[PDB]
């Protein structure tokens, strides 16, 4: 389970601006981040031009908003405990 | 500063004379300049509301992003 997805937005070093964008989509886990495409993000206005940089910044990792699909969030790493 | 609306921003379509103004009143002129412009910054004017703000933004957004198409 890519631990910067199981991470909660708020904890992305960039400021809480970065993961208030995407958070404001009632979104806590960066693991969400991956469910959705950065399309189907880009096609909401709560994004901003500043925080569509810091999410590259972040997409720079390659961690998060890779274009993953889960079918529920905890992959068979995370699995029952 | 009279902040007058450029004709795309007052050209953009769900917007009126009177939307334009106050949008331009934030420093705003040309629809781009509107789409940098977030659902918060909408807010500053109450003549916007957070669902009429961002439904604009992402128009504006999208006249630039889709703008090469007619």
């Amino acid at each position: 389970f890519d631990p910067i997805l199981l991470r909660p937005v708020d904890d992305l070093e960039l400021t809480v601006r970065s993961a208030n964008c995407l958070k404001a989509e009632a979104i806590h886990y960066i693991g969400d981040l991956v469910q959705r495409t950065e399309v189907e993000l880009l096609k909401t206005p709560n994004l901003g031009k500043k925080s569509l940089t810091e999410i590259k910044d972040v997409l720079a990792s390659r961690g998060l908003s890779l274009g993953m699909r889960l079918e529920n969030w905890p992959p068979a790493s995370i699995a029952d405990e | 500063g009279d902040n007058k609306p450029a004709d795309d921003l007052l050209n953009l379509e769900g917007v009126d004379r009177d939307l334009a103004f106050k949008l331009a009143a934030r420093g705003v002129c040309t629809l781009e300049d509107l789409a940098e412009q977030g659902i918060d910054d909408l807010a500053d004017i109450e003549g916007l509301t957070d669902e009429k703000a961002g439904a604009l933004i992402m128009a504006a957004r999208n006249i630039c992003w889709f703008g090469d198409e007619a």
